[PDB]
């Protein structure tokens, strides 16, 4: 405890260029896992579309996917748009 | 007489130390330098023209 | 005195500002008039292209409207 | 209004020395267009300020 | 050629003192170039009377380098006293 | 005429060199430390065009300032033919103009000029900073009256 504390101070004292890299270096490493956007930031980019939405045949027995592109049936982003 | 000119241990208090280390990482002496000449910019010259004026003897 | 330091920067100011000035009106008179059009990805290549067969002239930036089309 | 004032003082300085066309003189010849006083002139045409 | 208080505090502020109480321009304050004659004084020996020179003199007064020994118990004795150790300054110790 | 074009075109080439000659970074002796007084705020002589450029590669003028001696005399000519053409050398402070103060010893040359082709003398022991200040613009008054074009189209 006393001895992790004053190699803190004496690294602080007499360096503090990779004491300051090293804990934003470390930081950028763990809070990536705890923040609650990271699974936000995958919907953004799964959301923009680079390819066309190639059309699929009827056949009957398909609710999800809509006839039209305005019908209220579909994956819907609302989200980001508030976002 | 004589006296001492640098030996001056710094002090290892906790505002101390930051206060280096802020002067290390966000560089303050060299600021310190930078405001001198800009205020050594806005002076008067201490020139003079020649012939037209001459120096004081 | 250092108002003499402005002269200097003054025409310097103005030798920068020509390319700018140079670049934004040259692009703006060769292309129509119209600020000249960017193709950073084949899509825009591709919509260039289009624009300048249905010109007639072979000219990118001259744009018809509905008066085109019947 | 500080800045107005070495406005208008440098104005007296181009009306100072003879207008625009003594300005350009001693601003091309003289290097320098502070106005003083002429406390003499000697026989070959130098004038002292 | 004064500076535009605008400045002035600019000049100040950047140097974190005040310039315009000392200026290493020069100005008015400076002794004026044309002064009064002045009187010079005289000597210790400029007396009209018992000034002779045998009684002021320098240069005879040197005598030939004294001779204590030459190639033709005693207590050690060193040149001079060892210097005292100079004391620390009183109007600035260590910087 | 011809000689008109040649005269115009003579006035620009020496007004450049008479307004941009640089003095080298040469000094010897005391002539030399009263040099930076000219150098220095005071005089500055950086006003007037010119700038100390070391390097005798991109130099014009030589301020020969302070006592030439034997040892060196070498080192300067040498110095001296390294430099570029048009090149000039001031004789700067009555050492370099004679050999000064010490002109009877026995390892200074007596003058500055039994080494290299020296240019407009300018005498004092030191020549006050000003003193030369004139001395560098009396040359500037001798690049400016050279004829050089005027002889060639005269040749
Ligand atoms: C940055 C520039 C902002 C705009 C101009 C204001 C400015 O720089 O004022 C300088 C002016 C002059 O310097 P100073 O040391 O205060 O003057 C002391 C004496 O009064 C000085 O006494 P003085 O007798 O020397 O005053 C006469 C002087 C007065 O000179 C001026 O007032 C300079 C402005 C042009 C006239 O004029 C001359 O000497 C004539 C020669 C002028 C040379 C060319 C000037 C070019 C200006 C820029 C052109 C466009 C680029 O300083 C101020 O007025 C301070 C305010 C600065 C405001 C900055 C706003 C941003
Ligand atoms: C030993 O002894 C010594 C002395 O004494 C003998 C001295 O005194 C002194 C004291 C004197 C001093 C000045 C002190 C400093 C001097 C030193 C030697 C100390 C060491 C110096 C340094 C560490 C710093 C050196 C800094 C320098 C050299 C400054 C450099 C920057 C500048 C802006 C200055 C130079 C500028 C120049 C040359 C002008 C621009 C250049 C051009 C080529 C001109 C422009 C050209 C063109 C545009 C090209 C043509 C094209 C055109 C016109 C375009 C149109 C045409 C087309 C065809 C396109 C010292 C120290 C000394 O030790
Ligand atoms: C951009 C610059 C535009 C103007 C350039 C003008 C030409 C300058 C050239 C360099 C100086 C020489 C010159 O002017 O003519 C060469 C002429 C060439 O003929 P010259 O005979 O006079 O050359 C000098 C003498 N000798 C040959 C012995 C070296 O020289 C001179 O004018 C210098 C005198
Ligand atoms: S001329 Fe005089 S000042 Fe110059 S180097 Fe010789 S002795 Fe020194």
């Amino acid at each position: 405890a006393g001895r992790i504390a004053s190699f803190l101070k004496n690294a602080w004292a007499k360096e503090p260029v990779l004491v300051a890299s090293f804990a934003i270096g470390g930081l950028a490493i763990i809070l990536p896992s705890l923040s609650p956007y990271t699974n936000y930031a995958i919907r953004i980019n799964r959301a923009t579309p680079y390819n066309y939405p190639v059309p699929l045949r009827d056949d009957g027995n398909m609710p999800d996917v809509p006839s039209h592109p305005q019908d209220p049936q579909g994956p819907s982003l609302e989200w980001l748009k508030n976002l | 007489t004589y006296k001492f000119v640098n030996m001056r241990e710094p002090s290892m208090d906790m505002k101390s130390v930051t206060d280096r280390a802020a002067q290390t990482l966000l560089w303050t002496e060299l600021v310190r330098g930078l405001g001198m000449t800009l205020s050594y910019l806005f002076r008067e010259p201490a020139t003079i023209n020649y012939p037209f004026e001459k120096g004081p003897l | 005195m250092w108002f003499e330091i402005l002269p200097g920067i003054a025409v310097m100011a103005a030798c920068l500002f020509i390319p700018g000035m140079a670049t934004a009106h040259i692009h703006k008179f060769t292309n129509g008039g119209k600020e000249k059009r960017v193709a950073h990805f084949s899509y825009q290549w591709n919509l260039m292209e289009r624009d300048r067969c249905i010109s007639g002239v072979n000219r990118y930036h001259v744009t018809k409207g509905l008066e085109n089309i019947d | 209004m500080e800045l107005v004032q070495v406005l208008r003082r440098g104005l007296q300085q181009v009306s100072g020395h003879g207008g625009l066309r003594g300005y350009l003189r001693v601003l091309f010849r003289a290097n320098d267009v502070r106005v003083g006083t002429l406390v003499g002139e000697d026989k070959y045409g130098n004038k002292y300020y | 050629a004064s500076a535009t208080r605008v400045i002035q505090l600019l000049r100040n502020w950047a140097s974190g003192r005040d310039l315009q109480a000392k200026l290493q321009l020069r100005y008015q304050e400076i002794s004026k170039r044309t002064q009064p004659p002045p009187k010079l004084p005289v000597g210790p020996s400029h007396k009209l009377s018992n000034n002779y020179y045998c009684t002021r003199d320098g240069r005879r007064e040197a005598m030939p380098p004294s001779i204590v020994m030459s190639s033709q118990e005693k207590k050690a004795v060193t040149p001079a006293p060892p210097i005292k150790r100079w004391e620390l300054s009183k109007d600035q110790p260590y910087l | 005429r011809g000689e008109y074009v040649v005269a115009k075109l003579d006035d620009l080439v020496n007004w450049a060199r008479r307004s941009s000659l640089w003095p080298m970074t040469f000094g010897l002796a005391c002539c030399a430390v009263e040099m930076m007084h000219m150098a220095a705020p005071r005089y500055d002589m950086d006003r007037f065009g010119v700038v100390f450029r070391a390097s005798p590669r991109q130099s014009d003028v030589m301020i020969v300032a302070g006592t030439l001696t034997n040892k060196m005399a070498p080192a300067l000519r040498k110095v001296y033919d390294q430099m570029p053409e048009p090149r000039y050398v001031v004789s700067m402070g009555s050492c370099a103009n004679g050999g000064g103060y010490y002109h009877y010893s026995y390892s200074v040359v007596r003058g500055c000029d039994r080494i290299v082709p020296v240019d407009i003398y300018v005498p004092g022991c030191p020549p006050t900073a000003e003193a030369l200040l004139y001395g560098i613009l009396q040359l500037q008054r001798k690049i400016k009256r050279e004829k050089r074009l005027r002889i060639w189209y005269r040749r």
